[PDB]
RNA sequence: CCCGCAGAAGAAGCACCGGCUAACUCCGUGCCAGCAGCCGCGGUAAUACGGAGGGUGCAAGCGUUAAUCGGAAUUACUGGGCGUAAAGCGCACGCAGGCGGUUUGUUAAGUCAGAUGUGAAAUCCCCGGGCUCAACCUGGGAACUGCAUCUGAUACUGGCAA
RNA sequence: UAGCUAGUAGGUGGGGUAACGGCUCACCUAGGCGACGAUCCCUAGCUGGUCUGAGAGGAUGACCAGCCACACUGGAACUGA
């Protein structure tokens, strides 16, 4: 069964990075939005889209960089397994500051650069180096 | 400018129909201050022919590394088969704190501040690929301003 | 492994031995000599070993070396013994210390002195 | 406490002049220092790791004549304070006073500007102080006291602190016998031949 | 009772003093309810040496507490001082 | 104002008393799972209205037994 | 604590030197006498045993044994593995347990923010202060990862509802 | 070591204590605890701390300070805040 439809989001882009997709389709979410729009606006992706009335169907435009993939390593970590929360003062840095951390906040999922500008933590997402 | 380090050296044998034949690996590793690191494998009969051939295998196949001001730029990971490695940036005052041949190939590479460990196998004729392994994969602060169309103040 | 898996039966660590076990985490015991008797090593080497059997206070029957170059032991001799195997001598954790309680230490001897129980020569 | 042996037998181990002697006549007129003491002394074996990590430690302390529980304390009270570790520990061994005494003179070398201060003969603010390991913060006055100011020895030795190379960062007179620690010393203007990076890697295990 | 009195927390041939409240039945470097200043016999000059936190020592005796002998000398002299 | 507790009710089998097993959630120390806890109470019920499956809400009092310290306030979701 | 006098006087040992590991040569034995933390040494040229000269390391201490943690990612939460090196139950069904697609509302248990009450002193740390320096002693903080309580946030997980 | 428990588990009333309470007794009810480890065996004074380690941890509880227990062994009360 299908325990965690987020790790499968930055699998599907983990896949498709080093198959040198052009753009990966997945099922959409409410939670696959808020992650694509940090994926976006932080520079990741170039583009993401979701169309369907009945069952919606999201697709990220990839992004790639002088032959090679831009996002250069994806990871889950706070898996149905084992749940990660952190402090406004315990939020992880991924690369020294040069990768990102997409956290969930209580005033909407945000990086943890703008999470720890709001003066609050929350639940940790993924890495995005 | 290409300062040089030789690392290990070791005999080998081969058995024959008269009975065994000896030869000497001689691992090295070069580098000139800064960003440019290499290393070369040489194995022949006597041992300055041996470490001759090491050094002059190293001259070449060197490789580019984006330092920082004498130390990394991030926490990074290398392997190569057996090694798995771990290095760290560092400030101005802890020296090299490596080991073994992960020591030498982290002299002449031009960094001089590291934290580091090495788990796994400490082969070190793996070792030293793990190492440059994690060093070629070291990213700068304007690589990804250049990776995601930005500025690097944006970044920090 | 998993983390489910460690909660309901934690990872358990190997209850390390001793090697010197009638010494009883005292540094020195005080024995009683039973027996001397040589004993040739095991292979490759070959010797005559001068090694004795000692009764401990705290009850135990143990063979026990003795170092150096000859020396002074009898049977109802008290010495004193503290550990650290024979290699090449199968079933001897403990050596004797020559020089205390009725060993006298090596004759002749003027290096590594202090191991073998010889007052300072004055020269 | 004191290393009570031959001086220029050190030099020898080491390769250079660790300036144990006051310098009238010439080191390579003294002792051979270019080879080793010992019957094998002219051998030079190729040296490790371990081998030149202790011969740049050793040679620090030699310098200054420093023990090692002494000096061990050196290196962890040169961690403790902040910024950088190997440059905070040579401030620290230039901060002794039989060292003041040396960049100021009084005496000829660094165990004779020992004995200086070991027989009570050197005021530190206008108050005798014994010892060759008083720590010397920035502004405090270091002098000859008057009991000691008529020696045979002392300006003897300044017509040699001339011809050493004045420190920068000092002040000192020729008859008034007074000197001032006016800072404490940059390391661009320390020696720039000792390695001092791999005393710390060998402490730093 | 309560008291404040006086705890001998030095080196030896150096007493320190760390005046406490405490109740009167214990030992004297035992347990105490408040520490409420120090006094030093052997403290140099140009610096201070005897410090008394008087809001709380009118606070313990107006509750019932007593003084010790010694620390009624340390209120006759701050109370010259100020 | 009063710190109260909900529960569940386990056993009503002795008379003017019930056990309830109160649930926490509660992370591991070295690993970081949650872990559902139980811990069960005696509680005191007058007039003896409780029943299994009942969820309760309960009050720390004065000891009225040799194990028996919790008396409720309200009950919520009798039914199933 | 200080002032003086006479006098270099009264005041240096312990381990180690084959590789690991800083430090090498002659002579004595001759698989003997011995060494030894591991690998190993000794059967007639022993940088390995015993003595010497020389050297190295620490020093009023230096060794040895005992005990602890570290190296050991060698019980791995951080931070490992299971085709052949040890390691997938012979195969399955299934209760407790663990985990659970997608929208809206509500709730606020987990989560998060701030405040309050407690977290003894000493110790650890930071900046100072005093014994000639140091050890040692003391002033102010910081810290004490926690726990309760009150108000607020509602992204995510749980509860209820469609 | 998988079952343990009869004042045992709760109820009502009398006594009792400085005070709540099976604390004690009479009477009723038939419960209570346990796989989130009851019971049983082996060991052990607890903390603030200490030692080790980059950390997470692992080991430890000598001095100093907090709390508990005992005063030759096994029992018992008296006087008194
Ligand atoms: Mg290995
Ligand atoms: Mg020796
Ligand atoms: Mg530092
Ligand atoms: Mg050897
Ligand atoms: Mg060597
Ligand atoms: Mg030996
Ligand atoms: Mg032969
Ligand atoms: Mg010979
Ligand atoms: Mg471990
Ligand atoms: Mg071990
Ligand atoms: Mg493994
Ligand atoms: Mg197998
Ligand atoms: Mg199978
Ligand atoms: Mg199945
Ligand atoms: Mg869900
Ligand atoms: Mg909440
Ligand atoms: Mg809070
Ligand atoms: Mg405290
Ligand atoms: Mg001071
Ligand atoms: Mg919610
Ligand atoms: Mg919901
Ligand atoms: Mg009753
Ligand atoms: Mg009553
Ligand atoms: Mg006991
Ligand atoms: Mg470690
Ligand atoms: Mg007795
Ligand atoms: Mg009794
Ligand atoms: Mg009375």
């Amino acid at each position: 069964s299908m325990q965690d439809p987020i790790a499968d989001m930055l699998t599907r882009i983990r896949n498709g990075q080093a198959a040198n997709k052009a753009a990966v389709t997945m099922p959409s979410s409410k939670l696959k939005v808020a992650i694509a729009n940090v994926l976006k606006e932080e520079g990741f992706i170039e583009d993401f889209k979701v169309e369907g009335d009945t069952k919606p169907e999201l697709e990220l435009t990839l992004k790639y960089f002088q032959g090679k993939a831009v996002v250069e390593s994806i990871q889950r970590v706070s898996r149905p397994g084992l749940r990660i929360y952190k402090r406004k003062d315990e939020l992880p840095k991924v690369m020294a500051g040069l990768g990102i951390a997409v956290v969930s906040t209580s005033k909407g999922v945000m990086t943890d650069r703008a999470a720890r500008q709001a003066g609050l933590g929350g639940e940790i997402i993924c890495y995005v180096a | 400018e290409l300062q040089e380090k030789l690392i290990a050296v070791n005999r080998v044998s081969k058995t024959v129909k008269g009975g065994r034949i000896f030869s000497f690996t001689a691992l090295t590793v070069v580098g000139d201050g800064n960003g440019r690191v290499g290393f070369g494998y040489g194995k022949a009969r006597e041992v300055p022919a041996a470490i001759q051939k090491a050094m002059e295998k190293a001259r070449r196949n060197m490789i580019n590394v984006a330092l920082n001001n004498g130390t990394l730029q991030h926490p990074v990971k290398g392997v190569h088969t057996g090694s798995r490695v771990f290095m760290q940036p560092a400030s101005e005052g802890t020296g090299i704190i490596a080991g073994g041949a992960m020591r030498a190939v982290l002299e002449v590479a031009g960094v001089h501040n590291v934290l580091a460990k090495a788990y796994g196998s400490t082969n070190p004729i793996n070792v030293v690929r793990a190492t440059i392994d994690g060093l070629e994969n070291m990213n700068s602060p304007e690589m990804v301003a250049a990776k995601r169309g930005k500025s690097v103040e944006e970044i920090l | 492994a998993t983390v489910n898996q460690l909660v309901r039966k934690p990872r358990a660590r190997k209850v390390a031995k001793s090697n010197v076990p009638a010494l009883e985490a005292c540094p020195q015991k005080r024995g009683v000599c039973t027996r001397v008797y040589t004993t040739t090593p095991k292979k490759p080497n070959s010797a005559l070993r001068k090694v004795c059997r000692v009764r401990l206070t705290n009850g135990f029957e143990v063979t026990s070396y003795i170092g150096g170059e000859g020396h002074n032991l009898q049977e109802h001799s008290v010495i004193l013994i503290r550990g650290g195997r024979v290699k090449d001598l199968p079933g001897v954790r403990y050596h004797t210390v020559r020089g205390a309680l009725d060993c006298s230490g090596v004759k002749d001897r003027k290096q590594a002195r202090s191991k073998y129980g010889v007052k300072r020569p004055k020269a | 406490a004191r290393y009570l042996g031959p001086k220029l037998k050190l030099s020898r181990r080491e390769g250079t002049d660790l300036f144990l002697k006051s310098g009238v006549r010439a080191i390579d007129t003294k002792c051979k220092i270019e080879q080793a003491p010992g019957q094998h002394g002219a051998r030079k074996p190729r040296l490790s790791d371990y081998g030149v990590q202790l011969r740049e430690k050793q040679k620090v302390r030699r310098i200054y004549g420093v023990l090692e529980r002494q000096f061990r304390n050196y290196y962890k009270e040169a961690a403790r304070l902040k910024g950088n570790t190997g440059e905070n520990l040579l401030a620290l061994l230039e901060g002794r006073l039989d060292n003041v005494v040396y960049r100021m003179g009084f005496g000829a070398t660094r165990a004779e500007a020992r004995q200086l201060v070991s027989h009570k003969a050197i005021m530190v603010n206008g108050r005798v102080v014994n010892i060759a390991s008083y720590q010397v913060s920035p502004n405090d006055v270091v002098s000859i006291r008057e009991k000691a100011k008529k020696q045979s020895r002392v300006k003897a030795a300044l017509e040699l602190a001339e011809q050493r190379e004045k420190p920068t960062w000092l002040e000192v007179d020729a008859g008034k016998m007074e000197g001032t620690f006016k800072r404490k010393p940059e390391r661009s203007d320390l020696s720039a031949d000792i390695n001092e990076h791999l005393i710390v890697e060998l402490y730093s295990k | 009772m309560v008291t404040i009195r006086l705890a001998r927390h030095g080196a030896k041939k150096r007493p320190f003093y760390q005046v406490v409240v405490a109740d009167s039945r214990n030992a004297r470097n035992g347990r105490f309810i408040e520490r409420v200043g120090f006094f030093n016999p052997i403290a140099s000059e140009k610096e201070e040496g005897t410090r008394l936190d008087l809001d709380r020592i009118a606070h313990w005796v107006g509750q019932g507490a007593t003084i010790s002998d010694r620390v009624a000398a340390l209120i006759k002299e701050v109370n010259k001082a100020a | 104002k009063i710190r109260t507790l909900q529960g569940r009710v386990v056993s009503d089998k002795m008379e003017k008393s019930i056990v309830v097993a109160i649930e926490r959630f509660v992370k591991h120390p070295i690993y970081g799972k949650f872990i559902k806890r139980t811990t069960k109470l005696h509680v005191h019920d007058e007039n003896n209205e409780c029943g299994i499956g009942d969820v309760v809400e309960i009050r720390e009092c004065r000891p009225l037994s040799k194990t028996k310290s919790w008396t409720l306030v309200r009950v919520v979701e009798k039914a199933v």
